[PDB]
């Protein structure tokens, strides 16, 4: 893996999930700094 | 101070919004790949089976 | 003015929340279709193969 | 496309993704109006 | 009162963020299952077909 | 259903979707209490 373009697209989905989680981390960090 | 807080929340929500866009784009790619699998089964697998 | 700002943020977050509901509903449909594909392969394809 | 109910469901997923992106657009537009 | 409101919004956004994490985790599992289906077709179905 | 680990994973996706919707419900309820 990845053996072909289908597997490469699956990898891209995983990269977008990781980007999502990263943006949530940043949002959470900003909020834990709010009082 | 409080406008500072309000500003942190605006920034936070802008980041949350980018998260949802990123996830939406990943689901769009995944959806395309599920449709590709369905078409492969019907148009590559079934005709030789 | 500031309560106006706070109100814009409440409205914005209500819209973000609707985004997440919409995406969740799309993922639920997609999940159903992946399960359908798996069952089609096992119960339509494999028995004639 | 769509050739059947499976394809129609796929179209529905795409419509829900577009609805999601639309609601984010609206949220972003409200925030870019915040100071 | 207003800091109370600001606080409700912070709490709300923390909950929205947990929603997006949960959905992201569900999409990650679904993605794995779509890849499994593709590999099953290529490595279990096609060789006996 | 569930007949196997693939079906059990599908069930897990559905549980995560329901968790997502639950967290949105809570967020919405907090906001409808904001003035
Ligand atoms: C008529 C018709 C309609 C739809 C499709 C699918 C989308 C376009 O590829 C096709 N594809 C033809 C087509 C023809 C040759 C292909 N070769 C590959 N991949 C390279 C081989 C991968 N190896 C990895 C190891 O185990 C054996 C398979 N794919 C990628 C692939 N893609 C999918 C979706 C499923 C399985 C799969 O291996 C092909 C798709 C054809
Ligand atoms: C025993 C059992 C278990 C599970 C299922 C899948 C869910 C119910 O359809 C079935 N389906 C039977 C079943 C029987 C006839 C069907 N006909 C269709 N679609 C119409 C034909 C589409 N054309 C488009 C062009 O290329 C050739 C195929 N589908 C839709 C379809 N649906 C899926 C999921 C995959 C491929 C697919 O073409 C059928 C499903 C049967
Ligand atoms: C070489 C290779 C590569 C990839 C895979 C898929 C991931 C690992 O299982 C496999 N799986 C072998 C493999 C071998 C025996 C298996 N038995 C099951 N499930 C139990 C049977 C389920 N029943 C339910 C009723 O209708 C008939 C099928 N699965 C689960 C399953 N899993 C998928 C993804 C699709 C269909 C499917 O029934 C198997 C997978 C093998």
């Amino acid at each position: 893996f990845p053996s072909d373009e289908f597997d490469a697209s699956i990898s891209q989905v995983n990269e977008k999930i990781n980007q999502s989680l990263a943006f949530i981390r940043k949002s959470d960090e900003l909020l834990h700094n709010v009082n | 101070h409080l406008e500072g807080e309000v500003n942190k929340i605006k920034s936070a929500l802008l980041s949350t919004n980018k998260a949802v866009v990123s996830l939406s784009n990943g689901v769009s790619v995944l959806t395309s790949k599920v449709l590709d699998l369905k078409n492969y089964i019907d148009k590559q697998l079934l005709p030789i089976v």
